[PDB]
């Protein structure tokens, strides 16, 4: 849901811009490891 | 008529290095405990310093065709240009290969050339090939002829480095000339006579006690001095010399009367010399002068100097024979007859006199080469371990 | 003529440009750095007093070395030479291991390219191929490493799809919507993944077995692939790649990585397209290798037993299946093809099967989007 948040500033951001895309915008279940974990750990943060 | 280089005969890999605009010459070096890797000796000041070529020499144990020796992988010759060699590091018994291994001298193609134990394997094999069109494959190679040396494993020319700061020798696919200089013939030596390179024991006219140096009292200064002792000094390893020649080609030849040669101690590393005030004393390689470190051996205390005599190339004649011949060390440019100080185990001081004693005489007998290995080994360990206890200390 | 050409390459080194001439060179990835830096450079990519005129130096040295690269992939010898340990032959294999590092080749492949983009007018800014770096380069990075070097151990092989190889797949899945599938570049990276990445992947299928630790990376591969497969610009043939390497890895992976997979199978096969027919497939053989997993309550030991989430995904999986099949003018081939997944899926689903009591609400959103579903 995190990554969800984050996606959809960033889309608002680039539509505003008006072009380009972010390697980053694929789902969270495409994203990898390396780049879940910032998102993975603070949830984890929160929980714990 | 031209030698041609054989199977089972000893010889020493030479290249040239034009460093700084001057022609220098290096033969290829290994030491076979410690470092397995090898370097290069300088054999061209050899009037400043004395070449070490006891972990020069290489002996041609094998000459085979390409196809037999990829048979014989996959299941006296004398030697022709286009087979395959097998060089045994004389002094340690192993072999010359390619380590595989790099030790990065700004080169990332070229692997590092080392010894081996074994002979299995394509990596102590190399290959020799004519230098110029005068040569031709399957013709016979001869001692005076320059050789290209390739790694079978490999297909790298055994090569000489210049970038590095250091000079290195390494295989690279940048070709090298290397000139094989014919050290000694193994089946021509006559046995039971002197050599060059010999490790011998210098038996003095009593035959029960040879010329020695003080025992491990600690101090490298007062292991510097020569004096005569017996006992069991006879069969420890401080007793022990090593005859070199002034000679690099030919230097396992049979020694005539009158030969000049160096004498060096085998578990010190000094070489014996006449300082100016007319004692003997151990001194070092890099300032071992031939003007003082040279000697001969003489069939008699007579004055009749042999004056100039033919350096011949090849075996020589068998001249000196061992434990019967009765030899008199002279020094080559004072005159001087070794003999005892006389003063009163027994501890008798070596000094170097005009006309010396009645009996001067000095017997030789050949080290075992277990011993003078084991000597040699002692050497190498006690240099190793005092560089180690220094950096501790440090 | 490879172990002549080899021979007389490292004979005279020089042939293989100055990062590989052994005397100070930099490396083939310092290489291609240095060359992509020069190609952005206006100044050293052109003569500076259209495209023939203006030989973009950058491009020639890349072009270059990946040629060289390809040849000597090329003069590899053959893996059966190699098994049959023909001695020549592994001599060859070393000095080109000696010549090429593999890091080297590995960061060739990771290095990205810069994708088009749309402009602020909408129309796509397109970069020129003639101008930076292109796939084809490491297409032959792909060729030697698989020739010469070889995928042969699963942490090496798992590091490269982590570090070279999904990167590539993610921007061309990026690239697919409809505006950015028609750009060359785009043509240009399909034709690299099917013709050299995916392959590979076919053809190393078997090492994807132990990978329970890998499990984010082994679901973004399959992902990516099946966003790819998804696509327009893809012609029969790279769609025929796709398949048969999608339907090799997920037969070899573990039954439970592939959930993820599934619930976005479940959305997509219903819709009973021309797409679904490799849909219908990958189900079939899942579903036909693993039927004891699901309906035995032990399963495997090792890979164990439904976490009745999949359950209950493969139930409304079965039941759209059915009901989109039953309403579906008849096809011939997507008849016979869908009646063995059908068959398949009822087989693997225990017949006293309960219907999950707590119906999970407030799934993810993204799964009930169509736009991509992204």
């Amino acid at each position: 849901n995190y990554h969800n948040i984050w996606a959809k500033k960033k889309k608002m951001e680039l539509e505003s811009k008006g072009g380009g895309n972010h390697p980053l915008l694929v789902p969270y279940d495409t994203l990898t490891a390396k780049e879940k974990a910032k998102d993975r750990e603070k949830a984890q943060d929160i929980l714990k | 008529e031209i030698q041609f280089l054989r199977t089972d005969d000893e010889v020493v890999l030479q290249c040239t290095a034009t460093i700084h605009k001057e022609q220098q010459k290096l033969c290829l070096a290994a030491e076979g405990f410690g470092n397995r890797l090898c370097f290069l000796e300088s054999t061209s000041n050899s009037k400043n310093v004395p070449p070490d070529l006891s972990i020069c020499t290489f002996v041609l144990e094998q000459s085979l065709s390409v196809r037999a020796l990829q048979e014989m992988l996959a299941n006296h010759r004398t030697l022709l240009y286009g087979h395959a060699i097998l060089l045994r590091h004389s002094y340690s018994g192993m072999y010359l290969c390619c380590l595989s291994t790099s030790r990065s001298s700004t080169d990332k193609l070229a692997f590092d050339v080392g010894l081996q134990e074994d002979t299995t394997g394509e990596a102590c094999w190399w290959t020799i090939h004519p230098a110029s069109k005068q040569r031709s494959e399957g013709e016979k190679v001869r001692v005076g002829d320059d050789l290209i040396l390739v790694s079978v494993s490999s297909e790298r020319y055994l090569h000489l480095s210049y970038g590095n700061g250091s000079l290195h020798v390494d295989a690279a696919f940048q070709q090298t000339l290397w000139s094989v200089a014919p050290i000694s013939s193994g089946s021509e030596a006559a046995q039971g006579y002197l050599i060059g390179g010999d490790v011998l024991r210098l038996l003095h006219g009593h035959m029960d006690e040879c010329l020695t140096v003080p025992s491990g009292e600690h101090g490298e200064e007062q292991r510097r001095t020569v004096h005569y002792e017996g006992g069991a000094v006879s069969v420890h390893a401080r007793s022990l010399w090593r005859l070199e020649t002034l000679r690099v080609a030919w230097s396992g030849s049979h020694i005539r009367w009158g030969q000049p040669f160096r004498l060096r101690h085998v578990t010190t590393g000094k070489y014996l010399s006449l300082m100016e005030d007319k004692n003997l004393l151990l001194m070092d390689k890099e300032k071992a002068d031939v003007k003082s470190t040279a000697f001969t051996f003489r069939s008699s205390k007579e004055k009749l100097d042999v004056g100039v005599r033919k350096e011949v190339d090849g075996m020589g004649t068998s001249e000196i024979k061992y434990g019967d011949s009765v030899c008199y060390i002279q020094h080559v440019d004072t005159g001087l007859w070794l003999t005892y100080q006389s003063v009163d185990s027994i501890q008798r001081k070596a000094i170097m006199h005009h006309e010396g004693h009645m009996d001067d005489g000095i017997s030789l007998s050949r080290s075992q080469h277990e011993e003078s290995r084991t000597a040699r080994v002692i050497r190498s360990t006690v240099f190793l371990f005092n560089r180690f206890i220094r950096g501790l200390d440090a | 003529n490879a172990n002549v050409v080899v021979r007389l390459l490292i004979r005279r080194p020089e042939c293989f440009g100055p990062a590989l001439r052994g005397e100070g060179g930099n490396g083939l990835l310092a290489a291609m750095e240095e060359a992509i830096k020069i190609a952005e450079d206006p100044s050293r990519d052109g003569p500076s007093p259209e495209e023939d005129d203006t030989i973009h130096m950058g491009n020639a040295i890349m072009t270059f070395y990946s040629a060289l690269i390809d040849l000597l992939g090329r003069c590899a010898p053959e893996m059966h030479l190699i098994h049959a340990g023909k001695g020549e032959a592994i001599r060859i294999r070393s000095i080109l291991r000696s010549l090429i590092p593999l890091g080297d080749l590995v960061g060739v492949i990771s290095i990205a390219f810069q994708m088009p983009t749309i402009a602020k007018d909408g129309n796509v800014v397109e970069p020129d191929m003639s101008a930076g770096f292109c796939p084809d380069h490491k297409a032959a990075m792909v060729l030697f490493l698989d020739r010469v070097y070889g995928i042969e151990v699963q942490d090496f092989l798992l590091h490269l799809l982590e570090v070279g190889f999904l990167p590539d797949l993610r921007a061309a899945a990026s690239l697919d919507t409809a505006a950015l599938s028609a750009t060359d570049m785009a043509l240009a990276l399909n034709r690299y993944l099917c013709t050299a990445v995916l392959p590979l992947l076919t053809r190393c299928a078997p090492l994807f077995a132990g990978t329970e630790h890998h499990a984010s990376l082994i679901d973004s591969l399959l992902h990516t692939v099946y966003r790819l497969s998804k696509g327009c610009s893809l012609t029969k043939a790279q769609r025929d790649s796709i398949e048969v390497c999608l339907l090799s890895i997920c037969g070899q992976l573990r039954p439970s990585m592939m959930q993820h997979l599934l619930r976005r199978l479940v959305f997509d096969v219903p819709l009973l397209n021309e797409h679904a027919k490799m849909p219908l497939k990958l189900l079939t053989n899942h579903y036909e290798r693993c039927w004891k997993y699901y309906c035995l309550p032990g399963g495997w030991g090792n890979f164990g037993a439904a976490s009745e989430e999949e359950l209950h995904l493969s139930r409304k999986l079965f039941w759209g299946i059915f009901d989109a099949l039953s309403q579906k003018k008849y096809e011939q081939e997507l008849f016979k093809l869908a009646l063995p997944c059908l068959s398949a899926v009822a087989g693997a689903l225990p017949p006293d099967y309960m219907e999950s009591n707590y119906v999970s609400m407030m799934e993810k959103q993204s799964s009930m989007d169509s736009e991509g579903n992204f």
